[PDB]
């Protein structure tokens, strides 16, 4: 079991208009569409964690980001209390499958199991975890990052991979394991999304950032 | 249209014309399994309301007309749908939740409802689309000494979100004195047993409840009923039925770049523009069948009964069928009036510099600039 | 939809009076254009000599080279106002294109 | 300089775009798609939702026709002024100040 | 004690916007027009006074 | 003597007073107060009354805006006449009889 | 009221076009006053001898 | 929702409420102590950019 | 017309660029690029 957690070094950085996902599974082209959902606000304060780990809150959805080329980051742990008492997700990647389990694993009754296709393979890995109405949605996107430090300037819409009908309570989360990652929290926001002629979200406007964007909305 | 028996000289806007569909096309996913509704409604014991089961039903053909033979219930209480139409339309995933409550608490199993069961045991969403089934079980879930195997929750620090479960039995703290695992004067057990005896009234008798929850259409469809499919035709005005999406129009191959998680496409006025076929993964446009407006150009009824017809906005190559004269206009196209090279003053205005009149040529309706 | 039409038939004559109002507006627009521009009884034309005491009038008299006999200032005013085509030449035929 | 005719074009475009975009509204019904309402429900409940959609779309179309009538009255007044200016400025010489 | 209806108008979503030209500017325009037509005649309307 | 400007004041004053007074109507619902409807009924039984109040208040607002548009057209015509009288009677001498 | 706002969102764009009509009226009033009164280009003043 | 202010309105002893022209409550009486309170809406307005 | 935040008043008088209220207009000017309000 041991401890071997190597403290936790915190820092703060800027989101830089990042963390936008497709709100539904409907094709739309050459149209501006207004959506009210749980979005990461533009130019928000996201927290950078380093490890060369106490419990982090799950505040109405989590934006996760990692710029790790060395490929040490491998998984996530969700739930409320990490024991054999309360229900808790156990997303572990074995480089071939994603095992998802609800009861316990002792962190060295049961209702749900799942298995999947590999998520992963100078790259940026973005994730959105959301818990609404007994569901659990994961959005993801890979990006060929350049200019290594901090989050890039631009847009990259997050396509969904998996929607998981878990149906339990989430308040806290941990991460499996040099290792550095960005954590931001989603807020209920109204966005104005721009679709190009190919159906790809290219630009967005956050209606509650400044008076100019409220005028645009 | 004028509601009169005499018609004066001029042009009048009559009813529109449509092209009728030829055949009907049904497209359903290639699924042959049968949904196990029998093992949900026929079990020896059901769970309590604080520990309700949740069975996932997917990748099968569902027949909802066999539910009536399986359990003796009066009605089939649906929100958002109807019990008759469940065999035609179809979903992505079905969820079955079975539990046992009292007779007074059946009205609490409803969207937008509060109470004891709705706040502490089982909460339904406000946008619930699904069917609740409840039937009396005083002969199976009751004992003359009192059935004590069914429990329910009275105390909780907060309310419950829709579709959540509470299993843990911790001692409730009603005051400032801590409990620490001791049920004292201010501490009580959160779970209390139902009292089910056959001598009780019908409002206190046990009731078995099965709730079916439907996910309408966001995923590829896996639970679709026994409706057979038909071969796919294109470039023709037909009725279509794609996984319960009905309509009338013309289907053709498309250059739309659908992302692999997208199964629909919408327009500005919230209508379906493109669709993916559920059997072969191809994208089809949906274009409404050819139409337009029909105008009638006439002199007075006291003058003549001759008539010309203008199909406005319609090329006469698209016109199916009415005189022997066909003229092309920028305002539509004209049938029944011939074109002359002379120019007169405008008698009956058609448009784009084109007017029409009725004169001797013996007498006929002519069109001119 | 046949059911929607059958329930729409019970609301009376709202559609007929809306159609009558729109037809009155459409006839009134042509009446406005006719009463503004058609004020001359005969189509006068300029002699081929183009001397008017030193005044030019070259920019407002029509150019015969173009298929539409508009002047230079008229062509400028037509180019500057970004007027839509408004579906005149077979808008359904344009909508049939697989674009 | 030509903002008046551009506004004439833009208002006529914007009213039609508003009328098209108004069809996506539910007006208290379960859906804005008419075939979805007919597929989901039986006859009486679908008739109720159809009646809600019919009333909403009828009110929207009546609003469009009323705004078109007021704009047509304004355009007719402007056309009467233009016809008077064609009669007096072009066909004659005016002694009226600032006319 | 005497309740004003303008407060009930304001509290229920109904506001009144002020005009762009104040009464002093309208009076200055009127004074300029009247001084021009007194000291020059109709010449100030066709060009310089 | 100044009855027209007093009527201009009084029309807008009584229109705003009528718009305020229209909030007292129930429009077929159980109450004209929205908080009492939300406090008395649950969500499903109160959404019908809230929709009835919404439709009634929306119709009253449509009526106010249409009347304001018609009065604005009349005031625009009167202002155009006043501008013509400023240009012709004040900035020059008029030969028009009784203008 | 939040519930009334959520139910009012289902009625489309009535409240926006009412605002557009009233904004057009409010601009037109200033245009009327400027067209009537602001006809002179310079502010003439009378000499002190009356 | 609003701001409660101590009032000088002369409520009769049989009267418990005071209402406005637009069918809204202007004054209320406290159920525990015999006090009359004005209810005004909180500060609002319009924002132009 | 109310409270104006973000534009600083000047003791000059130009033609109206953006109307605000009772004799007050606003504009965007060079003499650093900035938004000003004036009569
Ligand atoms: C009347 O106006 C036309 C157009 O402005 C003049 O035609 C131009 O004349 C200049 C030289 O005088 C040429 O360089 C141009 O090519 C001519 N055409 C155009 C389209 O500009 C014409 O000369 C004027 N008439 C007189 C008598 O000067
Ligand atoms: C985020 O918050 C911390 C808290 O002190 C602050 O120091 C930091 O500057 C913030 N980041 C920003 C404003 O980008
Ligand atoms: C479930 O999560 C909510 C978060 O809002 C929390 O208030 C509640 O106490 C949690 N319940 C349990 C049993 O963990
Ligand atoms: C859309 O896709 C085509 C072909 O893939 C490409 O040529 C075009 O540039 C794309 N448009 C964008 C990215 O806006
Ligand atoms: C069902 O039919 C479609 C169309 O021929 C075919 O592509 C698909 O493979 C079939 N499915 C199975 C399981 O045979
Ligand atoms: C359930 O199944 C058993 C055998 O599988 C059958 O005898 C019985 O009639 C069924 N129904 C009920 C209500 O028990
Ligand atoms: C009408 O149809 C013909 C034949 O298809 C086509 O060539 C033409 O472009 C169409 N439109 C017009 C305005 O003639």
């Amino acid at each position: 079991q041991c401890v071997n957690l190597i403290t936790r070094t915190q820092s703060y950085t800027n989101s830089f208009t990042r963390g936008v996902y497709y709100p539904d599974k409907v094709f739309r082209s050459s149209v501006l569409h207004s959506t009210q959902d749980l979005f990461l606000p533009f130019f928000s304060n996201v927290t950078w964690f380093h490890a060369i780990n106490p419990a982090l809150p799950f505040n109405d959805g989590v934006y996760f980001a990692s710029t790790e080329k060395s490929n040490i980051i491998r998984g996530w742990i969700f739930g409320t209390t990490l024991d054999s008492k309360t229900q808790s997700l156990l997303i572990v990647n074995n480089a071939t499958n994603v095992v998802i389990k609800v009861c316990e694993f002792q962190f060295c009754n049961c209702t749900f199991e799942y298995v999947s296709q590999p998520f992963l393979m100078k790259n940026l890995r973005e994730f959105v975890f959301k818990n609404i109405d007994g569901y659990f949605k994961i959005y993801s996107k890979h990006t060929p990052i350049n200019l290594e430090r901090d989050l890039p300037q631009g847009f990259s819409a997050l396509e969904p991979l998996v929607d998981l009908p878990i149906g339990i309570n989430i308040t806290r989360f941990q991460t499996l394991l040099a290792a550095a990652y960005y954590v931001g929290y989603l807020q209920p926001r109204t966005f104005l999304l721009k679709y190009n002629e190919n159906g790809t979200i290219t630009d967005a406007v956050d209606c509650a950032l400044d008076p100019l964007s409220e005028t645009k909305c | 249209t004028l509601k009169s028996f005499t018609v004066e000289k001029g042009i009048y806007q009559t009813s529109n014309f449509r092209v009728q569909p030829t055949e009907s096309i049904v497209r359903f996913p290639n699924i042959t399994n049968l949904c196990p509704f029998h093992e949900v409604f026929n079990a020896t014991t059901f769970a309590s309301v604080y520990a309700w089961n949740r069975k996932r039903i997917s990748n099968c053909v569902a027949d909802y007309s066999v539910i009536y033979n399986f359990a003796p219930f009066f009605a089939f209480k649906c929100y958002g749908v109807s019990p008759t139409k469940l065999n035609d339309l179809c979903f992505t995933n079905v969820y079955a939740d079975s539990f046992v409550i009292r007779g007074n608490e059946v009205s609490q199993i409803a969207p937008g409802q509060t109470g004891n069961i709705a706040d502490y045991n089982y909460k339904l969403p406000d946008d619930f689309t699904g069917c609740v089934i409840a039937w009396n079980s005083n002969k199976l879930d009751s004992k003359p000494s009192g059935n004590y195997n069914y429990l329910y929750r009275l105390f909780r620090k907060s309310k419950l979100k829709p579709f959540e479960r509470d299993i843990s039995t911790e001692i409730y703290q009603a005051g400032n004195r801590p409990c620490n695992g001791v049920a004292g004067p201010n501490c009580y057990s959160p779970l209390q047993s139902y009292g089910f005896r056959p001598t009780y009234g019908v409002g206190h008798q046990p009731y078995r409840v099965v709730v079916l929850s439907f996910e309408l259409l966001h995923a590829p469809a896996t639970v679709c009923g026994p409706k057979k499919s038909t071969n796919l035709v294109k470039n023709k005005c037909v009725n279509f039925n794609f996984n319960g999406l009905t309509g009338t129009g013309v289907l053709t191959e498309s250059n739309k770049k659908f992302l692999p998680f997208q199964q629909f496409g919408r327009d500005i006025a919230d209508t379906t523009d493109a669709v993916r076929d559920p059997q072969t993964l191809e994208i089809l446009d949906i274009t409404p069948c050819s139409f337009g407006g029909v105008s009638v150009i006439t002199p007075g009824t006291n003058t003549s009964n001759q008539v010309a017809v203008l199909y406005q906005g319609v090329n006469c190559t698209e016109v199916p069928v009415t005189g022997s004269n066909v003229f092309q206009t920028r305002a539509g196209c004209l049938i029944g009036a011939e074109y002359v090279n002379n120019s007169y003053e405008c008698d009956i205005p058609i448009g784009a510099g084109i007017c029409a009149s009725y004169q001797t040529q013996s007498q006929s309706i002519i069109a001119y600039t | 939809s046949t059911e929607c039409s059958n329930l729409l038939l019970q609301y009376g004559s709202f559609c007929t009076q809306l159609k009558r109002a729109l037809t009155g507006i459409a006839v009134e627009q042509d009446k406005n254009t006719q009463e503004v521009f058609a004020q001359v009884k005969q189509i006068y034309k300029t002699p081929p000599i183009k001397y008017f005491g030193g005044f030019n009038f070259s920019q407002i008299l029509p150019d015969p080279s173009k298929p539409s006999k508009r002047s230079f200032i008229e062509d400028l005013l037509f180019n500057k106002v970004t007027l839509a085509d408004a579906g005149f030449i077979k808008q359904y035929g344009d909508c049939l294109g697989d674009i | 300089a030509l903002g008046k005719l551009q506004d004439v074009v833009n208002h006529n475009a914007q009213a039609l775009n508003t009328l098209v975009k108004q069809l996506s509204s539910k007006f208290g019904a379960i859906s804005s798609v008419l075939n979805d309402i007919l597929s989901r429900l039986d006859k009486v409940e679908a008739e109720v939702q159809i009646d809600r959609l019919i009333t909403g779309r009828l009110q929207s179309l009546q609003t469009y026709v009323t705004q078109q009538l007021i704009r047509a009255a304004e355009i007719r007044a402007s056309a009467n002024l233009a016809a008077t200016k064609m009669s007096e400025c072009v066909l004659g010489q005016s002694k009226r100040v600032d006319f | 004690a005497a309740r004003d209806l303008i407060c009930a108008q304001k509290f229920n979503g109904l506001t009144v916007l002020p005009p762009l030209l104040t009464d002093e500017m309208i009076a200055q325009y009127t004074s300029a027009l009247l001084a021009g037509t007194i000291t020059s005649g109709w010449t100030f309307g066709a060009g310089a006074a």
